[PDB]
């Protein structure tokens, strides 16, 4: 038999996060834009979680980039906005939501680059 | 909202197991003190147990509290059967880490941590 | 197919029951382990006489890291970062600007060999046999700080070991 | 009679044929305490009868094992006394019955 | 495309072009499919890029030796699909699948250009544009980047 | 007649889509999905309520005869609110053939111990609840197996950090080792690898 | 020293294996394979690759198989060697180990030539194998095995039917058939109570099924025929051997399939196509197509799966581990019921565990 | 294989078998260490024609697992039963 | 080639030195500072120029398939050589 | 602040606390714990080390990669001195012996050592010096080691005007040689007492409260020409401590009056192992010294450290000198000593 339990779903005491990492974290849920370098948008379909950036430093014996954030590289993919919500709901940590980007529908004319009175008339090919 | 239990039907159910926990601990504390020769005090051993389960005093729903003591048991478990090393038990002590400023300007001079 | 190990019926006439009560009182089965122990004493054994004497190796074996140079002397890495890319366990880290002149090449080039599994995907990766994994495997140092390879010592492996290097990867290189 | 089923922990059977014929019945008398149009019932029933069958028809135990096809005659008797015991559970936990729930809208969707 | 090649000639090499600072011009990479030529006319203003000769010979240039030095000039490095226009001031340093990308704002102006940060190791490395249609499309300026 | 393509076997495809309607026809109470995959490996998707009857049948039915438990494991899918899936691999030694079992759960939802079916799986939830924080009810033992004593935290959730929380080290001054916030002297280096162009266009997802 | 309860804590050599190959390319996460049982190193490679192969929905080429069904039965010689002898060692049996083990250098010899690796060769991938064999190999191998049953032989002159092993091993750890299937064993701790199992004959993979061989049973399922199925499952691996080198076929080693396995160096430096192929093999890696499989052999320590999950990219999703020791060492207290502390020792050694596999 | 006869004869009824024809040492019978470089032979693919990747690419061949049913006549089993094994003719018995 | 800083420390073929004041150096205090002596940029300057009569040359590193992938250089510039963007070897247009 | 020796990371062992230390006699039973605290926080640590480089081992597992550096040298030679400091922004100078030997005495290292090293640091601008000198330095005492420290502390004055100075009195802990010195005893039976240790009075400080004073004077600014009294919390009577000992150990105490010169005969006896000898002439003294009371010197309270008291951590040093039968005994089987007001 099931019982009613009217509170909103809370994890925080039973996940082993250390305080500090949880309540001073700032999760950014977001679509990643778009690598402006290429064409294809087969990673903007997902909505992504990260935190925030913190201290890197410099290893005084090589010189390579030290962490003390466990959540340096933590990344969490979602399907959609309210699951990624729900995810950092749950666990305590503060977020902030950004709305996905979609491109805008573009009018495409192969015609208008050879107008007869239009400045889009093109002067080479 | 309807939802499958662990073991209690409602806080009330859940505080009882809670209290029963907060003896067996209280009444081994003695115990672990002696088995793993700790320099501590019973009474430092005590307040320690008093302080982890305090931190959980806010929680309101019944199956993260049936958790909880299902781990506070395990743990209870490990410690009388000397599963744990005196390491182990000392951890809940942090006597090596050096104390982080709550304050304001003391985390301003240190670093960039909020 | 299958067959049993161990589904014998032992034989019930007085020739062999007699056969193994001779082998109970007087340990027969027993005295049979003793020859064979003997009969190794009496055996050259395997042992070679190391450092004089050494293991057999092949062409193909992942020993100590080092950077290789063309004949004319210029490096060969080109700081594409491909072995660090497939590096399993993340111990290449690499940092390259143009030099001087307009060549691509790496300012920073280390091995964490205390991170490292000798695995060669690193050599495998290279597409200009820049990184190998040489012959040697005789380098076990006194601090843990003398596994961090930085380009200098990797360099300085590469003009070491350079002759058999070469020699090594000419036996190989039809295979890859 | 043979020496040994070959299976460490599992007895020969004295009289493999009776102890078939027994389990087979009871099997089918607790079926019929499942409802009538319970797919358990139906495919059980069926496939019980068809054992009963080889059973009764085949009087010779290395022939038996030829027909059943279910391993050594030990092995046969042991998966219907495994029957039989499941047959008293689903009477219990009665898996005829429509879907408890439906799970949320995309629990079975992979990849995400 | 296919996993292995077939042709068994010698291959085309074109020579070099200086068109300013900010981009690297290695255009034996090319594969003129006039990206640039388009922004720099339509985008930019600016009618100096083209085509010169025809068939194979075909080659993306100014002809004469002439610097592209549009507030603009540096998205023609984005368009470019090959590495025949890279950027001079990032060129060699890093590579794309180690670099952290943070979603930031350009301050160069008042614009407010929608940037991606790339850091690597602690080290911010390049500048790159973010999409935003309502600001700077999927464009920034010389300074910002 | 394709040297690098993998051949098909559609009769075992067509056997395995046959049985695995005939158990969603024996316990349509529990049964939720029932697919086939295109290398030949039955999956059945089914409520948690019903671990004990489906595995019990699978177990003991004459036609199924899955008698031993090759595997027990869990997944995490964080974007799921029943965020874990509960896997079950099943040999049956007498019909040479493999199912796979699959229920889900979340973090304070109980799943029902299955000891009871296979003494197999005792070790298995054991590490299902260290690795996960899954909590199987009745089970006969449930503590951690593989995390040091006293560990916090469930390592195998896709959201804990891959390094942990803590580190140990030995401290001369209180003359035992020690546990302390994890420090790297040289970061995990994140990588972007995922290409941005499709490769498996009868994978795509409807937009 | 009666043994009332035997209660296992590992952990102690966990080493978060599959969290780890999460953020690994299928490609960089083969050599954790090597040092799951480190003892058994291509074999547990040849299992990891059979499932990215399967899910890639590729075929290694026929020599590939070959290669690789010659070096599992090689491999499996060195592990029986390792789980015999170090049991006779523990039961106080000191002297088989040293004349084994120099058996067991001669084959990483093998390991080595092949791979430049004695141990952790990595050598089976995803696709087929590294490298072809070297000219004059298959020679060397066919003149260490033409001497092995020999060892083999001196190997049961000094336990099979020494009376002191025999009192060691008969009747300690009994197993039913029925209680080792519903614990999930696996392979010899099967076959020693006498079920007819192995995975090689009853669900082929590589080339097995044209190979000609006999599985060893059990009649007690005790320490003693567990020891003797392994000892002649030895013999069956020379078999096998010996049918592996007069087979081997001609042919390429790796698929022949530049988007799943990277082009010859020669092409690398040539084609513009193998360039470009190579360096994305090397950095991004291939992706696999979306799905989940459980894949499993015939190890030599019993059934080695993976259960893989790939959610279409080119890092796994999740690899759930499945080793048999896991399930073996958990039926420890089981076995150990009524017997001595001595027992326990042998029983352990039975049982053929190595924690790189049961821990991760 | 430098053994005495005295002591061949020694070591060789002492273990039972003839030692020397199969030495557990290597010596001479083994290969050399510098071998013939390889010319290794190519794949299937390896063609100028009739070589389209698309009609040999086992990947795109790959489809989303089929759905027998979802939550939206004669009893079958996964398999036909598994055949018995048979004694091995060439040592039944060890 | 390895200057010497005032302190008396190498300069690496990467331009690296400790300066005055960087407590780093301490490290190499009773020990030595790992420096290669051979700088490439050196070695690579002192290969003479290649002439060919082409305007196309191909560069392959030498040695075959020991080489680099091979590349076609372009020699249409009379106003500098054409280098080989893998191994720095200089080629210029015989007339 | 140059760039490499800013502050980086959260004070961890992989952090960068930009100290660059360097810590004469750290091979002893207060280095140890210097080297630990800075090593804890990410310093660079320079051990100089006279010993054999067996007795160093303890120190390697301290620091991070790289961060304890080994050198070795010679009290009498400035070369080795100046090597070793020429980098470091703070010298500690925690040099000593309870003994005299063939080669050095008390002059030498408490006077001679102490100014080479202030003198040598001085001129390669080393900013902070820390010299560790006693609570009970006086050139009127008995000991010739607390005459010399009287001597030292003033020529370091001189020489590194800006040093701070710190006087410790007794440091117990677990390498002490004050409570386990007097543990030892028993090994003769009785405790022999300077008139039965009724008139001498003794604060004892704690080891881990001397090493925190010692680290918090390396940062703060204020510490720079002062002068520091590490004391205990609470003053004892040096009988009501002996008793004290021999209660946590739990060892029969049989005390008894024995005179000075027949006490400062047995140290003499004493004196003539070619070793470290387990009682010497001055020890006897300085046992017997009555702890200074210094009230115009800043303590640990001025450094932010809470002195701790002796009976919370006397069990951490003295349950090793108990026998099997009473291991186990807790902390608050024995009561305390009486103290003084
Ligand atoms: C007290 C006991 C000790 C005192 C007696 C000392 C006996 C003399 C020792 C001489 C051994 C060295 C022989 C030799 O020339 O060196 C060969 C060697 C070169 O020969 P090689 O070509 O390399 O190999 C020789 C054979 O081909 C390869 O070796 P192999 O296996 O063919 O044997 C060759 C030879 C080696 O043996 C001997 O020459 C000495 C035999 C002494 C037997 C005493 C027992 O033995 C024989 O020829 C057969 C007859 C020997 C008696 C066999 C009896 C077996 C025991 C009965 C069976 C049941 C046992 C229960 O030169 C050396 O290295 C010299 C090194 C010095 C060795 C130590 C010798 C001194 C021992 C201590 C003396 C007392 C102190
Ligand atoms: C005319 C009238 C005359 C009257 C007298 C006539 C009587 C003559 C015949 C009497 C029998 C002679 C042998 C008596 C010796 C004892 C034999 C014995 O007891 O051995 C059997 C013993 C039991 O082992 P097991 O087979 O497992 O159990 C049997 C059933 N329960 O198994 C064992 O003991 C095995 C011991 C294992 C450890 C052995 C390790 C050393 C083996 C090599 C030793 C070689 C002996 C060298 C002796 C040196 C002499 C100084
Ligand atoms: N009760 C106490 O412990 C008190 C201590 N102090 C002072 O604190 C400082 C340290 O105390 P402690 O640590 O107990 O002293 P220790 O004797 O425990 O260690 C002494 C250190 O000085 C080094 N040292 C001694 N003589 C020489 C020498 N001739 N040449 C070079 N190095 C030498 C030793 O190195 P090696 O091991 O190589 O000999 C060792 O590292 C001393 O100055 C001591 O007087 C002050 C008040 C009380
Ligand atoms: S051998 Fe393997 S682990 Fe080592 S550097 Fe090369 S790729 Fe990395
Ligand atoms: S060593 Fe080879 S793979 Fe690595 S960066 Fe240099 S050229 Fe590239
Ligand atoms: S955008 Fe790049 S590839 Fe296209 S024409 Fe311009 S230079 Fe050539
Ligand atoms: S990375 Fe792209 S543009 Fe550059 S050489 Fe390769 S295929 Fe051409
Ligand atoms: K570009
Ligand atoms: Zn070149």
């Amino acid at each position: 038999q099931l019982i009613t339990v009217d509170e909103k779903l809370d994890i925080t005491t039973i996940t082993g996060v250390p305080e500090e990492h949880i309540k001073t974290r700032k999760a950014r849920i977001f679509v990643p834009a778009r690598n402006n370098m290429q064409s294809g948008v087969n990673n903007t379909k997902k909505w992504k979680m990260e935190f925030d950036t913190r201290e890197r430093w410099e290893n005084p014996l090589m010189g390579w980039a030290s962490t003390a954030d466990p959540l340096s590289n933590l990344v969490l993919t979602f399907s959609t906005k309210e699951d990624a919500v729900a995810f950092a709901e749950k666990n305590g940590w503060s977020y902030d939501v950004e709305e996905r980007k979609v491109p805008k529908p573009k009018s495409k004319s192969y015609g208008a680059n050879f107008s007869w009175n239009k400045r889009t008339r093109v002067s080479t090919k | 909202t309807s939802v499958k239990p662990i073991f209690s039907r409602d806080m009330n159910e859940a505080k009882r197991r809670v209290r029963e926990l907060y003896r067996a601990w209280y009444r081994e504390v003695p115990n672990t003190v002696h088995l793993f020769q700790l320099d501590i005090s019973v009474k430092q051993g005590r307040d320690k147990v008093r302080e982890m389960f305090k931190k959980n005093a806010h929680i309101t729903d019944p199956r993260v509290v049936d958790l909880l003591v299902i781990k506070g048991k395990m743990e209870l478990e490990e410690t009388i059967k000397v599963w744990k090393q005196r390491t182990h038990v000392m951890r809940f002590f942090h006597e090596t880490e050096a104390p982080r400023p709550k304050d304001f300007l003391s985390k301003f001079y240190v670093g960039h941590d909020p | 197919t299958y067959k049993y190990v161990n589904l014998r019926e032992p034989s019930m006439d007085m020739k062999s029951v007699t056969d193994r009560a001779a082998q109970t009182l007087l340990w027969t089965e027993l005295i049979r382990g003793l020859g064979m122990t003997l009969s190794y004493l009496f055996r050259e054994p395997a042992t070679i006489n190391y450092p004089f004497e050494k293991g057999p190796l092949s062409p193909r074996f992942r020993g100590e890291h080092a950077l290789r140079r063309y004949p004319s002397g210029e490096e060969r890495c080109i700081a594409c970062k491909l072995c660090e890319a497939v590096c399993p366990a993340q111990a290449i880290t690499i940092e390259a600007e143009p030099r001087a002149d307009g060549s691509r090449r790496t300012t920073r080039y280390d091995i964490d060999m205390t991170k490292c599994i000798y695995c060669g995907f690193c050599q495998e990766a290279c597409p200009v046999d820049a990184i190998v994994e040489g012959p040697n495997f005789e380098f076990s140092t006194e601090t843990h700080e003398e596994l961090l390879y930085n380009k200098e010592k990797l360099l300085n492996n590469g003009d070491k070991w350079e002759a058999e290097i070469a020699a090594n990867i000419q036996a190989d290189y039809l295979y890859r | 009679l043979k020496k040994t089923t070959g299976l460490v922990g599992l007895a020969v059977c004295e009289t493999p044929h009776e102890r078939l014929k027994i389990l087979y019945t009871k099997i089918l008398d607790v079926l019929g305490h499942i409802p009538k149009n319970a797919a358990y019932r139906k495919y059980t029933e069926q496939i019980t009868n068809e054992k009963l069958s080889m059973v009764k028809a085949e009087p010779d135990v290395k022939k038996l094992e030829e027909r059943l096809q279910g391993g050594q005659i030990e092995e046969v008797i042991l998966q219907a006394e495994n029957e039989l015991s499941l047959a008293r559970k689903m009477i219990q936990w009665k898996p005829w019955e429509p879907l408890v729930e439906e799970p949320p809208a995309s629990q079975w969707k992979w990849p995400i | 495309g296919s996993d292995r090649s077939r042709f068994l000639e010698g291959k085309r090499a074109v020579e070099d072009k200086n068109i300013g600072p900010l981009v690297k011009t290695i255009m034996t990479r090319c594969i003129q499919c006039t990206r640039c030529i388009r922004f720099a006319s339509e985008i930019a203003g600016v009618d100096d890029l083209g085509t010169t000769g025809r068939g194979n010979d075909m080659q993306v240039g100014t002809y004469i030796e002439k610097m592209f030095m549009s507030e603009l000039s540096g998205n023609i490095i984005d368009i470019c699909p090959v590495g025949a226009l890279t950027s001079k001031p990032y060129a060699f340093t890093a590579r794309p699948w180690e670099t952290r990308k943070t979603e930031s704002i350009d301050v160069m102006d008042a614009v407010g250009s929608n940037i991606v940060v790339s850091t690597r190791t602690g080290e911010v490395m390049r500048i790159l544009p973010r999409m935003h249609e309502d600001i700077n499309e999927e464009w920034i300026s010389d300074k910002t980047r | 007649t394709r040297p690098t393509v993998r051949p098909r076997n559609d009769v075992a495809h067509k056997q395995l889509s046959a049985f695995g309607e005939y158990v969603a026809e024996i316990l349509p109470k529990y049964v939720q999905q029932v697919q086939v995959s295109c290398f030949n490996e039955l999956e059945i998707c089914i409520h948690p309520d019903g671990v004990i009857p489906v595995l019990t049948f699978l177990r003991d039915h004459s036609n199924a005869q899955f008698k031993s438990l090759a595997d027990l494991t869990a997944v995490d899918i964080p974007t799921r609110q029943n965020r874990f899936e509960i896997v079950y691999n099943l040999l049956s030694l007498r019909f040479n053939s493999r199912i796979r079992v699959k229920t889900y759960t979340d973090e304070l939802t109980p799943i029902e111990s299955s000891v009871p079916v296979y003494k197999a799986a005792n070790w298995y939830e054991r590490e299902i609840w260290d690795m996960f924080g899954v909590f199987f009810a009745n089970h006969p033992d449930l503590r951690r197996i593989l995390t040091d004593y006293g560990f916090e935290g469930h390592p195998f959730r896709k959201d804990f950090p891959l390094s942990g929380y803590v580190e140990l080290r030995y401290d001369d001054e209180v003359k035992r080792v020690v546990a302390e916030p994890v420090e790297l002297a040289q970061e995990f280096r994140k990588f972007d690898l995922n290409s941005p162009w499709e490769a498996f266009p009868a994978y795509r997802q409807p937009p | 020293e009666m043994v009332r309860k035997c209660d296992p804590h590992i952990g102690l050599l966990h080493r978060g294996t599959e969290k780890l190959i999460e953020y690994k390319t299928y490609l960089q996460a083969l050599p954790y394979f090597d040092r799951l049982d480190y003892v058994s190193m291509m074999c547990n490679e040849q299992a990891y690759s059979l499932a990215v192969e399967k899910l890639l929905n590729i075929r290694p080429p026929p020599r590939a198989q070959w290669i690789r069904v010659l070096f599992g039965e090689i491999t499996r010689l060195l592990n029986h060697i390792m789980a015999v002898t170090t049991h006779a060692l523990d039961i106080g049996a000191m002297t088989p180990f040293f004349w084994m083990f120099e058996e067991r250098e001669k084959m990483f010899e093998f390991y080595e030539r092949v791979s430049g690796a004695r141990m952790h060769a990595a050598y089976v991938r995803p696709g087929g194998v590294h490298q072809d064999l070297p000219l004059g190999l298959m020679d060397d191998i066919y003149e260490f095995s033409k001497n092995f049953s020999l060892r083999i032989d001196e190997l049961e002159e000094m336990l099979t039917n020494n009376r002191i092993w025999r009192n060691r091993t008969v009747d300690i750890g009994i197993v039913t058939a029925e209680d080792a299937l519903n614990y999930g064993f696996s392979g010899v701790m099967l076959r020693g109570s006498g079920i007819q199992w192995d995975l090689r004959k009853t669900q082929p993979y590589d080339v097995y099924d044209q190979v000609e061989f006999d599985v060893p049973i059990g009649s007690r399922g005790d320490c003693y025929d567990r020891y003797l199925c392994r000892v002649e499952e030895m013999r069956q691996s020379i078999r096998i051997i010996s049918q592996c080198l007069n087979k081997m076929p001609p042919g390429e080693i790796k698929v022949d399939d530049a988007k799943v396995s990277p082009p010859k160096r020669a092409e690398m430096k040539t084609s513009m196509e193998s360039l470009i192929h190579h360096f994305k093999l090397y950095t991004e890696g291939y992706q696999v197509p979306p799905g989940a499989t459980y894949t499993a052999i015939e190890a030599p320590k019993g059934e080695f799966g993976v259960y893989l999950v790939s959610d279409g990219s080119s890092r796994p999703y999740r690899c759930k581990i499945k080793a048999p020791g896991f399930a073996h060492l958990a039926g420890l207290d089981k076995m150990s019921k009524g017997h001595m502390l001595a027992d326990v020792v042998a029983i352990i050694g039975t049982q053929d565990i190595v924690f790189g596999e049961v821990d991760r | 294989a430098s053994a005495t006869r005295f002591i061949q004869w020694l070591r060789n009824w002492a273990s039972g078998r003839d030692l020397q024809a199969k030495l557990q040492l290597r010596y001479q019978e083994i290969s050399k260490r510098t071998q013939p470089p390889p010319k290794l032979p190519v794949g299937p693919s390896h063609k100028l024609s009739n070589n389209y990747y698309c009609t040999r690419d086992g990947r795109r061949e790959a489809m989303p697992p089929s759905i027998v049913m979802s939550s939206q006549k004669k009893a079958v089993s996964p398999a036909p039963p598994i055949k018995r094994w048979e004694l091995s003719q060439d040592e039944p018995y060890l | 080639g390895v200057r010497t800083s005032p302190t008396g420390e190498k300069v690496t073929h990467t331009g690296q030195v400790y300066d005055d004041g960087d407590y780093r150096k301490v490290r190499f205090v009773g020990r030595q500072k790992e420096v290669n002596e051979n700088f490439a940029i050196d070695l690579i300057a002192e290969q003479p120029v290649s002439q060919v009569g082409s305007r196309v040359i191909s560069c392959d590193g030498g040695g075959g398939a020991l080489g680099h992938p091979r590349v076609y250089i372009n020699l249409d510039k009379e106003t500098k050589t054409g280098t080989c963007g893998y191994c720095g070897l200089q080629f210029r247009q015989q007339h | 602040l140059h760039h490499a020796v800013i502050p980086h990371g959260k004070g961890g062992r992989s952090s960068v606390s930009g100290i660059v230390a360097t810590v004469f006699g750290a091979t002893g039973f207060l280095g140890r714990y210097v080297v630990n605290h800075l090593g804890r926080m990410g310093s660079q640590v320079i051990v100089p080390h006279r010993c054999e480089p067996y007795d160093t081992m303890h120190l390697r597992p301290m620091g991070d990669l790289g961060q304890i550096i080994f050198m070795d040298w010679n009290g009498r030679d400035k070369d080795s001195i100046r090597r070793a400091v020429e980098h470091s922004s703070v010298v500690i100078n925690l040099v000593g012996r309870e003994w005299e030997t063939q080669n050095f005495d008390f002059e030498d290292v408490f006077v001679k050592i102490p100014q080479a090293i202030a003198q040598v640091s001085k001129e390669a601008g080393v900013e902070k010096f820390i010299h560790i000198s006693h609570l009970n330095a006086d050139i009127k005492s008995s000991s010739k080691y607390l005459r010399s420290k009287a001597v030292g502390e003033k020529e370091v004055r001189e020489t590194f005007p800006e040093a701070t100075i710190i006087k410790p009195a007794e440091i117990f802990g677990r390498e002490d040689r004050f409570l386990n010195y007097f543990a030892n005893i028993r090994w003769f039976g009785g405790v022999p007492l300077i008139s039965l240790g009724k008139k001498t009075v003794k604060q004892p400080v704690y080891i881990v409260d001397v090493t925190k004073g010692i680290i918090n004077a390396i940062k703060d600014p204020d510490a720079r020409g002062k002068t520091f009294a590490f004391v205990g919390p609470s003053r004892y009577l040096l009988f009501d401590l002996v008793q004290y000992v021999f209660a946590v150990a739990h060892r029969p105490f049989l005390p008894y009056p024995l005179p000075h010169f027949a006490y400062r005969w047995i140290g003499r006896l004493f004196e003539i192992s070619p070793f470290e000898p387990w009682t010497t002439r001055d020890k006897v003294e300085r046992i017997h010294t009555t702890d200074k009371i210094l009230p115009h010197l800043p303590g640990l309270e001025d450094l932010g450290v809470e002195a701790t008291p002796l009976e919370l951590k006397a069990i951490e040093v003295l349950r090793r000198h108990r026998t099997y039968r009473w291991l186990s005994s807790e902390i608050e089987d024995v009561q305390p000593a009486k103290t003084i007001p």
